[PDB]
C-alpha cells in the first residue's frame, strides 16, 4: 500500500521510463529495509478491477500500460487532476466516463466560464476545464478544498459570495501544449497526470503490439500471469459463494446429488489450474521475458525511427509527422506485409518485418521530401539500424 | 551607536560598565555579516546601519519592564536580536550555521568572563505568553501552551490539524513578534504549501 | 522548505491512527535517513515513517538530477507529501477493510 500510494501521490506527471525507475527505487529501499511487500506488484492491476478495466477500454481509452495508470491516477485522487495531453484521447475519455453525470465542458477563456463554474457546483456537476495555461485564480478556494460549516451546510467562498459544496464535484483541468510550465502554487494544489508519449512509452506500445500480432501465446500467457494476482482468486470467490447459496436453496436435498456434485467438480477443477498456474508462474516469467527481449530491439528501432521522423521538422518546415502516421505505418508493415504470407519461423518473421519497416518508411517519407534529402534520410535509418543491429561495433568516435 | 547603549544600559548600573565591549561586539557581527552576504548572492542581502537601530531598538524593548538582570541576560537578549535580524532571511543552513559559530565566537571574544549559558540554551527563545514581561522560555512549555492554542483554535475556526515541530514553533515566535510592534509589515518567503498562511 | 526531521515528525503523527502491523520485524535497517531515530532498532511504524521521508527524498533527488539532464521538472511541495500521507491511509484501511 506504501508502495501504491507513493506511485499515486508522487508519480504522474513523469514518462514511463521515470516512473519505473521512482518506483525500483522505492522498492529496493523498501526491500532493504525488510519492509514486507509483495515482489513483482502490477500497479496497474493493484488498483483497479477487471470489469472497471474493460468499461475503460469500451470508453475509448488506449491499450497502453500508461494510459491504464493514468486512468488509475484519474480514479484515486485527493486533488483534482491536470490532464497534460498533447492529443485528445483524454479529453474523450475523461468526458465518456461521466456522460451519465452530464459533465459539463468549459474553457478557461469562455466569457461565461464563471456561471458554468457555480452551475456545476450548486448540483455537484462534474466540470472539465481546458486550455489551463490562462488560469483562473478563482478557482483557488475550490483546488485547495476549503470548507466552512454552518448549520450543517458545507459552504465555499467562491468570491465575496457563498456557494454550497454539494455531494460530488469534481472538476478536471486540462490542457493540449506539453511544453508549458506553471508557477508552483497551482502546481501545489492539483495532481499531475501525463498522457505525452516519449520513446519509452512508444517503445512500450511497439512491443506490446508486436507481441500481440506475432507469438500470441505468449502475450496471452503473461496476460494470465498478469491476472493471476487477483482476477482468478476474485473469480472463484464467485463460484464458492455460489455454492454457498446452492447449499442452502437445497436445504440438503442429495436425490439430484449430481446437480451439486457437478458444481462441486467445477470447484474442484478451477482450483488446480489456479494453483497449477501458481507453480509456473516464475518459469513463466523468464519464457516470456526471453520471447519479449527477442523482439526488443524492433520496438528500440520504431521509436528511434519515430523521434527522428519527428525532428525532420528542423531541415524543412514542410516534414510534419503526426504520432498516427508512424502508427499507420507499423500497422501496414505488422498486418499487410505481403512478403510475410507463406512462412512462418517466428525468427524470420521478424527480420522481414524489420527489413520492411524501414523500407516502408523510407518510401511513406520521402514522397513528401525533395530530392536533395532523401540521403539524409536514408543516412539517419542506416545509422539507426547499425546501432540497433547486435554483433558490430557502433563506431562512435 | 556607543551613546544608544550607553543610555540604554541606564536601567539598571550593573550593566552599564559593559556598555562599551556590547558596543564593539555590535559593530564586529556587524562588519562580518556585510562581509559575507553580498548583494550579489541573493537579491535580499543588504544590511544598512538600520539594522543595528532595529538591534538597540528591541535590546531596549526586552529591557524596558526587566529589572536587576544579570550580563549573561543581557548577552542573551542580545544574541537572540542578532539571530532574529541576521539569519532569519538567510536562505540555506551552511550560512544559518555560519552566522551561528560567528556570533558564538564574537560573543566568546569580546566577553571571556561569562557563563556559557547560551550555548546549552540553544534554541534561546523569547515569549510574552507565559509571563507578563518578555522572558526567555523553554522549548517544551511554549510548545504545549501553543498545543493547548490549537486545540482551541480548531474549533474556533479552520478545523485543519497541524503538527508542531519546532520550526514552526519559531516562525510563530517570529511572527508574534513582528505583530507586537506597531508597524509589523510581513513577507514570508518560501515554497508554496509549508505553512505561511496557516501560520 | 520542510526539513527531513518535520517530515518524520508530520509522517509519525498522521500515520498514527494506521493501527500497523508491529510484528517482530527483524531490524537490518542502516538507514540513516533521520538521526534522531531511536538507537534501540525501530518497530514496523517508525520504520514504514522514515521509508515515507527517504520516499520524499528521492523525489526531490529524481527533480534535480532531472533539472540536470535540461530541465523539464515542476516543484514538489510538502502539499505533495501531505497528500502522499493521505493516500496511504485511505489506501491501507481500504485494502484492509475488503480483506
Ligand atoms: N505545521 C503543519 N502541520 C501540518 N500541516 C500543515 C502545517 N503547515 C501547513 N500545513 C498544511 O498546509 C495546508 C495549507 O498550506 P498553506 O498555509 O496555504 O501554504 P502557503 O501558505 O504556502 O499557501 C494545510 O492543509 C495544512 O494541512
Amino acid at each position: 500500500c506504501l508502495l501504491s500510494a507513493a506511485f499515486i501521490a508522487y508519480a504522474g506527471y513523469f514518462d514511463q521510463q521515470m516512473r519505473q525507475n521512482l518506483f525500483t527505487t522505492w522498492s529496493h529501499h523498501l526491500q532493504q529495509a525488510n519492509i514486507q511487500f509483495r515482489t513483482d506488484i502490477a500497479r496497474t492491476e493493484y488498483l483497479s478491477n477487471a470489469d472497471e478495466r474493460l468499461r475503460w477500454q469500451a470508453s475509448s481509452l488506449p491499450a497502453d500500460d500508461l494510459c491504464t495508470e493514468n486512468a488509475i491516477m484519474l480514479k484515486r485522487f485527493n486533488r483534482y487532476p491536470l490532464i497534460i495531453d498533447p492529443s485528445g484521447q483524454a479529453t474523450e475519455f475523461i468526458m465518456n466516463e461521466y456522460k451519465d453525470r452530464k459533465i459539463t465542458r468549459t474553457s478557461f477563456l469562455d466569457d461565461a466560464f464563471r456561471k458554468n463554474l457555480e452551475s456545476a457546483l450548486r448540483f455537484g456537476n462534474p466540470l472539465l476545464v481546458q486550455d489551463v495555461e490562462s488560469y483562473d485564480p478563482v478557482l483557488n478556494p475550490v483546488l485547495n478544498r476549503e470548507v466552512r460549516r454552518t448549520g450543517g451546510r458545507v459552504l465555499i467562498t467562491l468570491g465575496d459570495q457563498d456557494i454550497d459544496l454539494s455531494p460530488s464535484f469534481v472538476i478536471f483541468l486540462s490542457t493540449r501544449d506539453p511544453t508549458v510550465e506553471f508557477p508552483p502554487d497551482l502546481c501545489s494544489r492539483v495532481t499531475f497526470v501525463n498522457f505525452t508519449v516519449t520513446r519509452s512509452s512508444l517503445q512500450s506500445q511497439c512491443l506490446n503490439e508486436v507481441l500481440k500480432a506475432e507469438r500470441p501465446d505468449v502475450d496471452e500467457k503473461r496476460s494470465d500471469l498478469l491476472k493471476l494476482q487477483g482476477e482468478f482468486q476474485l473469480r472463484l470467490r464467485q463460484l464458492e459463494k455460489s455454492l454457498l447459496q446452492a447449499l442452502n436453496e437445497v436445504k440438503g436435498r442429495i436425490l439430484d446429488d449430481d446437480t451439486i456434485i457437478t458444481t462441486l467438480e467445477n470447484l474442484k477443477r478451477e482450483a488446480a489450474e489456479v494453483t497449477r498456474k501458481v507453480e509456473e508462474t516464475d518459469i513463466v516469467m523468464q519464457e516470456v521475458e526471453t520471447v519479449s527481449q527477442q523482439y526488443l530491439p524492433l520496438s528500440t528501432a520504431c521509436s528511434s525511427i519515430y523521434f527522428t521522423m519527428e525532428s525532420l521538422k528542423q531541415i524543412h518546415f514542410l516534414y510534419q509527422y503526426s504520432l498516427q502516421f508512424f502508427l499507420d505505418i507499423y500497422h501496414n508493415v505488422l498486418y499487410e506485409n505481403p512478403n510475410l504470407k507463406g512462412v512462418t519461423d517466428h525468427t524470420q518473421r521478424l527480420s522481414i518485418i524489420t527489413k520492411d519497416l524501414f523500407q516502408v518508411a523510407f518510401n511513406r517519407v520521402a514522397r513528401g521530401m525533395l530530392h536533395q534529402d532523401h540521403i539524409t534520410f536514408a543516412m539517419l535509418l542506416a545509422r539507426i539500424k547499425l546501432k540497433g543491429t547486435v554483433g558490430e561495433p557502433t563506431y562512435d568516435a | 551607536y556607543g551613546t544608544f547603549n550607553r543610555a540604554m544600559l541606564r536601567l539598571i548600573p550593573s550593566l552599564r560598565t559593559y556598555a562599551e565591549p556590547l558596543t564593539a561586539a555590535m559593530v564586529e557581527f556587524y562588519t562580518m555579516s556585510q562581509e559575507r552576504f553580498t548583494q550579489d548572492t541573493q537579491p535580499h542581502y543588504i544590511y544598512s546601519p538600520r539594522e543595528m537601530t532595529r538591534w538597540v531598538r528591541g535590546i531596549f524593548e526586552a529591557l524596558r519592564p526587566l529589572e536587576t538582570l544579570p550580563v549573561e541576560g543581557l548577552i542573551r537578549i542580545w544574541a537572540h536580536e542578532a539571530l532574529r535580524l541576521f539569519q532569519d532571511r538567510l536562505v540555506e543552513d551552511e550560512e544559518r550555521r555560519w552566522t551561528d559559530e560567528n556570533i558564538d565566537t564574537v560573543a566568546l571574544k569580546h566577553f571571556p568572563n561569562i557563563d556559557r549559558e547560551k550555548a546549552m540554551s540553544r534554541p534561546i527563545l523569547y515569549s510574552n505568553w507565559l509571563s507578563k514581561d518578555y522572558i526567555p522560555v523553554d522549548q517544551e512549555e511554549l510548545r504545549d501552551y501553543v498545543k493547548a492554542r490549537l486545540k482551541v483554535f480548531y474549533e474556533e475556526e479552520l478545523d485543519v490539524p497541524l503538527v508542531l515541530f519546532n520550526e514552526v514553533l519559531d516562525h510563530v515566535l517570529r511572527i508574534d513578534r513582528i505583530f507586537r510592534q506597531p508597524q509589523g509589515h510581513l513577507l514570508l518567503i518560501g515554497v508554496s504549501g509549508a505553512g505561511k498562511t496557516t501560520l | 522548505d520542510w526539513s527531513t526531521e518535520a517530515l518524520y515528525q508530520v509522517g509519525k503523527e498522521f500515520t498514527s491512527k494506521m493501527d500497523l502491523e508491529k510484528p517482530n520485524y527483524i531490524v537490518p535497517d542502516y538507514m540513516p535517513v533521520v538521526y534522531d531515530k531511536l538507537p534501540q532498532p525501530p518497530s514496523h511504524r517508525e520504520a514504514i515513517v522514515n521509508s515515507c521521508v527517504f520516499v520524499h527524498q528521492t523525489l526531490h533527488q529524481a527533480n534535480a538530477r532531472l533539472a540536470k539532464r535540461g530541465g523539464r521538472t515542476m516543484a514538489i511541495t510538502p502539499r505533495h507529501y501531505l497528500d502522499f500521507i493521505n493516500h496511504y491511509a485511505n489506501l491501507f484501511h481500504e485494502k484492509r477493510s475488503e480483506l
